[PDB]
This record gives C-alpha cells, sequence and structure tokens, in this order.
C-alpha cells in the first residue's frame, strides 16, 4: 500500500483518487492519501472550487516512484512532482501518518471496480499517448484535444490517441470498397489488431484510458475514441470470441460507473443504438445490453 | 455543403461537375410464381451520369448479369453505381476530371466517397433540389439503347442536343428538367405533346425534336400547363 503525500492545499479543491472525491477546504490541514493499492494504475485528479471548468489530474504508478503534489501559486494548480530521495520521502510520510493528516484510500475488499476499468491499462502505454518523457506520470485536462482532432493545434500538449477512421485508405483495401466498409473485419484484424497494437490486451488498454479521461476529465476527444473503438469492435462480422466476452465485461463496468447525470453527454446514442441493434455484434454484448436498457433506457 | 435554390448558377460555371443518378440502376418486374409466392425479374439499368454546363450524358448500361448471383441488390446497386463513376473518373484525363459530383439521393454519398477516396481534391455533394432524372428512361433513344444490351456498356449523348449553339446552359437546363418533370408526371400527355406534329422531327443524331425557337416556347407551355393539371389532380385544389 503506498502514499501520495501533499505539499499543502493552499486553495479549495474537490479531490479524486480513481473513482472517489473528497472536498478540502482552503488552507485545511490535508497532507496527502494513503494505503493506495500496488498494482493498477491510478489517477488523481482536482476541480478547483472556484473554477469547476478544467478538470485536471495525472496518471501515475506507485512502483514507477515516489511521487508527491504541490500546489504552485504562479501556474495555480496541484502539481505532481517526483521524490528521488527515498529517505526524505518515507520520513515525510511517516509524520504525515503519524499526525493523521492523510485520507485512506476507501476501497471496499468486495469491488473489483477499479480493476474492472483499468485491467488492461498500463502506465508504459498511457505515456506514449501523453508525451511527457522527463516525468513517470501523465497529466491530463478537459481541454486537451487528440491528434486526430488536430487534423481537423500544439503538439505538445495532445493526447496520440491511435487514429481510426472508417473512410480512410487505411481502412479500405483497393477493390473491396463495399465490403470493408460494410465489414470491419480487415480494419480491426489486420491493421489495428496484428498491425498497429499487436494484440487485444493493448486495444482494450487504449479503449479503457480514452473512456477514463472522458469520465473523469470530460475530454470530448477521449469520448469520440472510447465510441470509435467500440464501433470498430461492432463494425466487424468476424471477431475473435475472447475478445467479444471481454468487450461485454469492459463496457458493462464502464456503463455501471457513468455518473447518471452524464448520459447525456458521454454516450453517443447513434452508437449504442448501431451496436446494440443493428451490428454484427447486436447478439455479443448480453451484460452490456442488459445494463443499458435498465439504466439508460431514454437513450435508446 | 447541399445544392439548392440559393446556389443553383453554380451549375453552369467553369468548374467541371457532373450529377450521378441511380434510380435507375437497379430494375425490376414485379411478378406472381407458380405456387402463388412473389418474385422479381431484374432489367437492364443504367447509370445517368451528367454535366450540366455541356450536356454530355456518360450512360452506363447495367446488365442483369452484374446481379447474378448477389445479394441485397438495391444496396449492391449504390456501390455499384459508386465503382462505376469512379472508373468514369479515372478513365477521363486529368484536365477533365470534375472538381465536384453532386448525387441526386443521399444514401450515394458514403459508396461514392468511400470509392474516391483516391481523389481527396472532388467534392461529393447531396442536393436539395427534387431533380427529374428517374424519367431519362422515358426518352426513347435512352431507353432503347438500355433494354437492347447484351453486355456493359457506356453510350456517351449530349442530352441538350445542339440548343447550346442557341440557348446557354442554364435555359437548356431548365428546358431539359421541365420536360423530365412532365414526362415523369404524365408521360403519356408529355409525349404526346413532343409528337404530335409529324412535320417536326428528332435528327438522327438527337434526342428530342428539332422546334424552333417559338415551337420551343409553346412546346415548354404546353408542359407547364400538363404539370399544374397534374398537381391540381394529385392534391384535389
Amino acid at each position: 500500500m503506498n502514499t501520495v503525500p501533499f505539499t499543502s492545499a493552499p486553495i479549495e479543491v474537490t479531490i479524486g483518487i480513481d473513482q472517489y472525491s473528497f472536498n478540502v477546504k482552503e488552507n485545511q490541514p490535508f497532507h496527502g492519501i494513503k494505503d493506495i493499492p500496488i498494482g493498477h494504475v491510478h489517477v488523481i485528479h482536482f476541480q478547483h472550487a472556484d473554477n469547476s471548468s478544467m478538470r485536471y489530474g495525472y496518471w501515475f504508478d506507485c512502483r514507477m516512484g515516489n511521487f508527491y503534489i504541490q500546489y504552485d501559486p504562479k501556474d495555480g494548480l496541484y502539481k505532481m512532482m517526483e521524490e528521488r530521495d527515498g529517505a526524505k520521502f518515507e520520513n515525510i510520510v511517516h509524520n504525515f501518518k503519524e499526525r493523521q493528516m492523510m485520507v485512506s484510500y476507501p476501497k471496499i475488499d468486495e469491488d473489483d471496480t477499479w480493476y474492472n476499468l483499468t485491467e488492461f491499462v498500463q502506465m508504459d502505454k498511457i505515456r506514449k499517448i501523453v508525451r511527457k518523457d522527463e516525468n513517470q506520470f501523465s497529466y491530463v485536462d478537459s481541454s486537451m484535444t487528440t491528434v486526430q482532432e488536430n487534423e481537423l493545434s500544439d503538439p505538445a500538449h495532445s493526447l496520440n490517441y491511435t487514429v481510426i477512421n472508417f473512410k480512410s485508405r487505411e481502412a479500405i483495401r483497393p477493390g473491396h470498397e463495399m465490403e470493408d466498409f460494410l465489414d470491419k473485419s480487415y480494419y480491426l484484424n489486420t491493421v489495428m489488431l496484428q498491425g498497429i497494437f499487436k494484440n487485444s490486451s493493448n486495444y482494450f488498454g487504449e479503449l479503457q484510458f480514452a473512456f477514463l479521461n472522458a469520465m473523469f476529465f470530460g475530454n470530448y476527444g477521449s469520448s469520440l475514441q472510447w465510441h470509435a473503438m467500440i464501433e470498430l469492435i461492432c463494425s466487424s462480422a468476424t471477431v475473435p470470441k475472447h475478445m467479444l466476452d471481454k468487450l461485454d465485461e469492459i463496457l458493462y463496468y464502464q456503463i455501471k460507473t457513468l455518473p447518471e447525470q452524464y448520459s447525456d453527454i458521454l454516450l453517443n446514442e447513434r452508437v449504442w443504438n448501431i451496436c446494440l441493434y443493428s451490428s454484427f455484434q447486436k447478439n455479443s454484448l448480453h451484460n452490456t445490453e442488459k445494463i443499458m436498457e435498465n439504466k439508460y433506457p431514454e437513450l435508446l | 455543403g447541399a445544392m439548392n435554390s440559393s446556389n443553383y448558377a453554380e451549375l453552369f460555371n467553369n468548374d467541371i461537375k457532373l450529377f450521378v443518378d441511380d434510380t435507375n440502376v437497379y430494375r425490376v418486374t414485379v411478378h406472381k410464381t407458380f405456387e402463388g409466392n412473389v418474385a422479381t425479374k431484374a432489367i437492364n439499368g443504367c447509370i445517368f451520369t451528367l454535366n450540366p454546363k455541356t450536356g454530355h450524358l456518360f450512360l452506363k448500361i447495367i446488365h442483369t448479369s452484374v446481379w447474378a448471383g448477389q445479394k441485397r441488390l438495391s444496396q449492391l446497386a449504390k456501390w455499384k453505381t459508386a465503382e462505376e463513376v469512379s472508373a468514369l473518373v479515372r478513365s477521363l484525363p486529368k484536365e477533365e476530371q470534375p472538381k465536384q459530383i453532386i448525387v441526386t439521393r443521399k444514401a450515394m454519398l458514403d459508396p461514392l466517397e468511400v470509392h474516391m477516396l483516391d481523389f481527396p481534391n472532388i467534392a461529393i455533394r447531396p442536393t436539395e433540389l427534387r431533380l427529374p432524372f428517374s424519367a431519362a428512361m422515358s426518352i426513347d433513344k435512352l431507353s432503347d439503347v438500355v433494354m437492347k444490351a447484351t453486355e456493359p456498356q457506356m453510350v456517351l449523348f449530349n442530352i441538350y442536343d445542339d440548343w447550346l449553339d442557341r440557348i446557354s446552359s442554364y435555359t437548356a437546363f431548365s428546358r431539359l428538367t421541365l420536360l423530365l418533370r412532365a414526362l415523369k408526371t404524365n408521360e403519356e400527355s408529355a409525349k404526346m405533346i413532343l409528337l404530335s406534329d409529324p412535320t417536326i422531327t428528332i435528327k438522327s443524331y438527337h434526342l428530342w425534336p428539332s422546334f424552333t425557337d417559338e415551337q420551343w416556347i409553346t412546346i415548354e407551355s404546353q408542359m407547364r400547363d400538363l404539370i399544374l393539371t397534374e398537381y391540381g389532380r394529385k392534391y384535389n385544389v
């Protein structure tokens, strides 16, 4: 169990850790988050009380280093930093725990939600989507645009998700125009799985990371990417059976976790109705279809 | 974006463009089987691809053999249309290729877009105009060449005959669409109008009769009369 200490909390802020969240008052004696489960990536995220715009945060894995948060009054945000002196870090954390100035990561034992949302998500892949190679952790916020959005403007601050485009030469083989447009199996299995991602685990990891950035930061390009990756699978007649069963589980937990009040913006009516009722895979997503119909029947 | 009454003179500027109409590509007769079920029999069809500025018509005849052993033919017909239009463009010299292709039905947009990915600079556009190109098979010489075809074939026409020697392309297109709208609303009456006087003939190299300017005004008036009557009939007004 690892710890992310805070130097201080100089501005009033709602702090998220994974799917949990806590309100911290201005200059409240808050010094961080303890008992963070080892073995998973995590995200710590922020919404200032005075600017409910710009949700922002940091993806990290405590196995990769000792990380802490410190407010920067010049740039006006809570920044993640790495402490390279392990003795200084242990000593700081031990004092803060002894003074009981940390919140405990509040996981219920039965609860597998976070594992189920991050099963295929790896820090090393996050860091290739979010390029800032001098840090071990990755910053994301509500406004960052994706590489594909930039093609339709600052490249250093972009989300380099894999570009998917159903009306593209990459997606359509000369002479198989109609076949490849109506059945995307070629594009899924040869171009994306075999060619770009190498395996379905990496595909699922990027899909899961895109969803989580959409949910936690309202990142619109991430929502586009999540739906595109779902639609590519649902629109393929030929999908490995284990991939479909895993996709059903992935989406089920994403739909289960989504705020009820955010379904209007975070769910694309067309994609979901196509995927669940029109597509090749309309009969392959039993758990997802059941929770969608009981939780968001209006959308459908 | 979409083509409508507001940007109508764009059709007659000097950027090459084509209309593509697919309404006569997949044609069938519906009939009863011996067992009393219903079946279709396909008949020859055609793609109607028209340069509205010049009158040049690229009539690709669609022989029924292209449907043999195929499923979902109304869907295939859209992709076959797009394949053939794309092949036509590729066959034209670069300076003859269109800058825009306007499809008369929105369901042709994605098929044509996908087939034309190699041509990112050719704009594929829908239209809000209700153009009467489906009536092209009411033009006797076009109907005749489609029904006689024993194999796939492209036949080139000028759908304006020699009109551009005397009128502008805006006016020629207006006359064409008036003639076709008439043929579409009441083919028999429209065809009576055009041929009643046996001293006006169709030249061997033309599609329509050799009317003088004055006779075209009369003809055009008779076509507008036809269309309005039918409209009162249709709608009891």
